[PDB]
């Protein structure tokens, strides 16, 4: 009845076909840590952090894009998954400023809690840390293009989403900027939902900017008003 | 290094020296730090009220 | 043999590359097409 | 290198731009290569067009690239900043490309930059106080068998020296190009010596031929 | 009205129970007499991504992007 | 079992190499091409795909898959959509000049390959894909393609079958990875070009999504004499796995650098002086010997004393072979300067979809000019051996191995020399 057998971490599970490795990864509870995959986007393979060994396998495979063949036997603690792990945080938090003060996602990172639970402790990387221009995306978006990742996750959206066709990535090598070529102000619907997508702190809010900070503030559930969905 | 009497440093002929970055507010044990931020219109992020009481400081 | 035999393309200009491919228009398999006519009909 | 727009008014759209129809023929037969329903995939070619009939592209070429092609600009703008034929600052009628990477560099190629340098003058980059010789430096051309090589436009120059260097500048500035073959002997890719390879004639059709 | 503080007449309010499950949860605040509403766990609904279809020839999944 | 050999003519694959003879479709018919050819149509992709698999083609490019798996991989039964050849004629690597050469003197070999390729899979059409930089090149195969054309020789009724088969011509824009497996798909499409993930493979989403499959212009130039003459006797030539003829393209410091055919089985010491030349001030002048180009570690003298020239034998020397860039760099050469100038190559032509080539090719640039300049102490070439285990292996592409492949073979050679140059600059400074 369309089950394929995966031993998660010698566990077993049964997982329709056509999924990924990290929605069975998900499916027994697990999160594999992941900057690029997200759970309403198409699934592109840029930020590298998803990888997880396969047992019997010489190669450490991307759990965002990888379907299920039968009889799985993953290692998502193993010690080459760990290694990678490590070393591709390494290589993010090198072209990274510091800003961590001064950062409007402080709280909320994804690099902070990653880099606590996943990566190295002592750095490296003595010279270097190139820094680029920001750009004006719009009057209700702080975009700070320093901070970023070039994970690309705000272009999937606008060109999925949004259907407005404006973000790029411009350059090649280390100089890969995200945004508009043609000094373009951004203003479409749904432009705020870019600041929730973007998971370090560089498409930030505008009128939110420098005034609070996410460990003080309580959250509390409520109804949108002004739209009929609500 | 004795601790008591705090107060805020600045820079060498310059401005404020701090941030509102919150942390210590996060770390102060007797919570008697009250932070509120606004920037200002040259657009650095600064305050607007760095209160502390004496009162509850443990130092 | 000891002559070069080109130099047939000692005189190309800028625009032969197109030419020949405007020369190069009939004779050619129908270009099959897939729905739309484009991403974005 | 300046990879936002910042309107320049040279650029700055509308810079009036457009096609001869001769041209419009062209890309229709360029449009006609692809298969239909997937149009946007002649977007390097049509640019490539306007790149040779503007001999650099403004962003109103862009802009009528997609305008003809119907995609978005933005797609347009990816494509011309990620390659290294559309030259999006002003360039001159020549272009010097001397082509150093290692069998280049290992071939002596500084003084092949250094005879360019003080036969013209301007550095690196830049280009000289008229048009015609914008001078830069880039990777592998793809004849490595050769010297430190030399591209002028849609040209090669290879196994080279500065008195050549300099033969070809004083040629260029007297309007009368060189041909675009290597210098020095062996008009191709030969052994310069003996030939110690082939030289008995090919044997033609049917030579040990089994189930054809 | 002196420093600009949160001055507050509650108790109760700076409190939570974290529980794990919900019948505990309403045993719980039935036991102890205050009333309670209790609202809805929603799962993430599983989907079905795949990249091949992010690739297609014709169907409008082309990202056009990538 | 001959052993090991060396090449002898009327057995090349193909002659004109050099442009001596007339070229033209009456000089390529004169040289023996588009003969019996109707024949090898009219037999069926069964015995092509059988006499690939025979002959024991090792495929060309520096991946180094077997080409007759690849084509059985392409024998999808046929669906609503149709499949796709691309002909990959891009020349990066520096070091490589090798289809440049084809490409130039001899297209209608290039067209035979295509042709039978296209009927080796039921392909419908074949996209070639040739590099931006060789224009002069490109109007020549334009005008080869023309008479091709203008002779009925492919077209509709190909060589008077009842198959029909076109040939299109895509300029590229000057890149790198636009020579890859996949990042070249996307350049057809008219993207920007970058590559996408290996799980889906060539043979079931290509070229807008149609199976295609990606072959090196030496596999295919070789495709048509493995039908046309005999059943493995392209296998008649080396060793048993890795076997043939290949180009090898000696350029650097050698007497009258050039390119050649031999046996894929060769001695790299008679490779080197009995066809190109020597090494300029005699054999013992030389230092480093680089096979394949820059995807591929180096060779120190007393290794390359006695190695061959083959794939199995270079990985026993924990060396990838690419593609027949032999090239060497003389005693009075700092190779510490020739491979920090290869990673600025690899700097200026890379994407960055991936964090870990992206990041990892900007601390090897800059280590790799702190090393020029020696100014670091030996922890730091350490922990430089420490990024290029890091990054091989957890990429798309194969950019980032080659990236961290050369800089592997230094710190594993010449360690000292870089001890050297570090404690001349820690005396100086001092
Ligand atoms: C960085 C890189 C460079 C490549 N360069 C070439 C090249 O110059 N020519 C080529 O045909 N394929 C090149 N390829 C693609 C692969 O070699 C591909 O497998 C090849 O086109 C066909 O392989 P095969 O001959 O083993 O079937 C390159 C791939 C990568 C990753
Ligand atoms: S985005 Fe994250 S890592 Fe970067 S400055 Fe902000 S909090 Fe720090
Ligand atoms: S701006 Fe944010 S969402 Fe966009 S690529 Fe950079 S890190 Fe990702
Ligand atoms: S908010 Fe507190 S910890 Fe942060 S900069 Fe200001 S004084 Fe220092
Ligand atoms: S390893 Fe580098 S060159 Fe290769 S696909 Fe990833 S980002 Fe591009
Ligand atoms: S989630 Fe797999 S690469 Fe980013
Ligand atoms: S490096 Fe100059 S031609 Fe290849």
């Amino acid at each position: 009845s369309n089950l394929i057998e995966v031993f998660v971490d010698g566990q077993s599970v049964m997982v329709e076909p056509g999924t990924t490795v990290l929605q069975a990864c998900e499916k027994v509870g697990m999160q594999i840590p992941r900057f690029c995959y997200h759970e309403r986007l198409s699934v592109a393979g840029n930020c590298r952090m998803c990888l997880v060994e396969i047992e019997k396998a010489p190669k450490v495979v991307a759990a965002c894009a990888m379907p299920v063949m039968k009889g799985w036997n993953i290692l998502t603690n193993s010690e080459k998954t760990k290694k990678a792990r490590e070393g591709v945080m390494e290589f993010l938090l090198a072209n990274h400023p510091l800003d961590c003060p001064i950062c409007d996602q402080g709280g909320e990172c994804d690099l902070q809690d990653q880099s606590m639970m996943f990566g190295s402790d002592r750095s490296r990387f003595l010279e270097g840390k190139r820094a680029v221009e920001d750009k004006n995306i719009g009057p209700l978006v702080k975009t700070i293009m320093t901070r970023c990742i070039q994970c690309t996750r705000c272009i999937r959206f606008a060109s999925e989403i949004a259907g407005v066709d404006d973000l790029g990535t411009t350059g090649r090598g280390n100089d890969m900027q995200v945004g508009t070529y043609i000094e373009k102000m951004f203003m479409s619907e749904l432009s705020g939902n870019i600041i929730d997508i973007c998971p370090v702190g560089a498409l930030t809010s505008k009128p939110y900017a420098f005034t609070a900070r996410p460990w003080e503030t309580r959250k509390t559930e409520s109804i949108d008003v002004m739209d009929a969905v609500g | 290094r004795f601790r008591g009497e705090h107060a805020l440093r600045r820079y060498p002929s310059g401005e404020e020296r701090c941030i509102a970055c919150k942390l210590c507010e996060a770390v102060c044990p007797a919570q008697a730090i009250t932070i509120e931020a606004e920037p200002r219109a040259d657009g650095s992020r600064r305050t607007t009220r760095y209160d502390i009481d004496m009162t509850k400081c443990i130092y | 043999n000891t002559t070069y035999k080109n130099l047939q393309h000692h005189d190309y200009s800028t625009y032969t590359f197109l030419d020949l491919n405007l020369d190069l228009s009939k004779f050619r398999m129908p270009q099959p097409s897939s729905g739309r006519e484009s991403p974005r009909h | 290198a300046l990879f936002v727009h910042r309107d320049t008014p040279k650029n700055n759209p509308e810079t009036p731009f457009d096609f001869t129809p001769e041209n419009y023929k062209r890309i229709e037969a360029i449009v006609k290569n692809y298969p239909e329903g997937h149009k946007a995939a002649a977007v390097l070619p049509v640019l490539d067009l306007a790149q040779r009939q503007n001999g650099w592209l403004p962003i109103s070429a862009m802009n009528k690239v997609a305008e003809i092609l119907q995609v978005p600009p933005m797609r347009v703008y990816e494509v011309a900043t990620f390659y290294t034929m559309y030259n999006r600052k002003p360039v001159g009628k020549y272009h010097i490309q001397v082509c150093t990477t290692t069998p280049c560099m290992l071939r002596n190629s500084d003084s092949i930059l250094e005879a360019i340098q003080k036969k013209l003058g301007i550095k690196v980059g830049e280009t000289t106080p008229d048009k015609l010789f914008t001078l830069i430096e880039v990777e592998c051309l793809g004849a490595c068998v050769n010297a430190p090589m030399v591209q002028i436009n849609d040209n090669y120059y290879e196994d080279l020296t500065p008195k050549d260097i300099e033969e070809i500048i004083d040629e260029l500035k007297a309007g009368k190009i060189p041909k675009p073959g290597p210098r020095s002997g062996r008009f191709s890719c030969e052994p310069a010596g003996g030939l110690t390879s082939l030289t008995e004639p090919p044997k033609g059709p049917g030579f040990g031929v089994q189930a054809g | 009205p002196l420093m600009g503080w949160a001055s507050t007449a509650d108790p109760l309010s700076n409190l939570v129970l974290t529980f794990s499950t919900k019948e505990d949860a309403i045993a719980f605040a039935e036991k102890n007499g205050w009333s309670y509403d209790v609202e809805e766990r929603k799962v993430p609904k599983p989907k079905s991504k795949s990249y091949g279809a992010n690739f297609s020839w014709n169907k409008r999944t082309r990202v056009s992007t990538k | 079992k001959t052993s090991f050999g060396s090449l002898k003519d009327e057995d090349r694959i193909f002659t004109n190499l050099y442009g001596r003879h007339d070229w033209r479709l009456k000089g390529a018919q004169s040289r023996g091409d588009w003969y019996k050819t109707k024949e090898i149509l009219l037999k069926g992709p069964d015995w092509i795909l059988g006499e690939v698999k025979t002959s024991g083609l090792r495929g060309r490019g520096g991946a180094g898959f077997p080409t007759g798996l690849k084509w059985s991989f392409m024998n999808k039964p046929s669906d609503g959509r149709p499949k796709y050849l691309v002909v990959n004629a891009d020349e990066g690597e520096p070091g490589t000049c090798k289809d440049r050469e084809i490409i130039r003197h001899d297209p209608h070999k290039l067209v035979e390959g295509c042709l039978v390729g296209g009927r080796a899979m039921g392909a419908r059409a074949a996209y070639i894909y040739i590099r931006g930089e060789f224009y002069n090149e490109a109007s020549n195969l334009q005008v080869a393609i023309r008479e091709a054309y203008e002779a009925g020789l492919i077209g509709k009724n190909a060589c008077g079958s009842g198959y029909d088969f076109d040939v299109f011509v895509v300029r590229g824009a000057g890149a790198y990875i636009c020579g890859e497996e996949t990042a070249l798909i996307e350049s057809i499409e008219g993207k920007q070009g970058k590559p996408r993930l290996k799980p889906p493979f060539p043979a079931d989403v290509g070229v807008f999504g149609c199976p295609t499959t990606v072959a090196n212009v030496e596999t295919v130039a070789v495709s048509p004499t493995i039908c046309r003459r005999g059943g493995a006797w392209f296998a008649s030539f080396g060793r048993e796995r890795n076997s043939g003829t290949k180009l090898f393209n000696i350029s650097g410091h050698v007497n009258n650098p050039c390119t050649v055919e031999e046996e894929m089985s060769v001695p790299l010491k008679e490779l080197i002086e009995k066809h190109a030349g020597g090494v300029t001030g005699g054999w013992d002048n030389l230092l480093a010997v680089i096979p394949g180009g820059s995807s591929t570690p180096l060779i120190p003298k007393s290794v390359c004393e006695t190695v061959l020239m083959d794939f199995d034998a270079l990985i026993q020397a924990q060396t990838g072979l690419g593609t027949a860039a032999v090239i060497v760099m003389d005693r009075s050469t700092d190779i510490v300067k020739a491979i920090a100038r290869l990673i600025e190559f690899y700097k200026h032509e890379s994407c960055g979809q991936c964090t870990p080539c992206r990041e990892g090719v900007d601390w090897m640039n800059k280590v790799m000019a702190r090393f020029v300049r020696g100014d670091a102490r030996p922890a730091e070439i350490d922990s430089l051996w420490e990024i290029s285990k890091q990054i091989e292996g957890h990429t798309i592409c194969a950019l980032g191995d080659g990236a961290a492949w050369p800089v592997q073979g230094l710190i594993r050679h010449f360690r000292p020399e870089l001890e050297e140059r570090m404690q001349r600059f820690a005396q100086q400074h001092q």
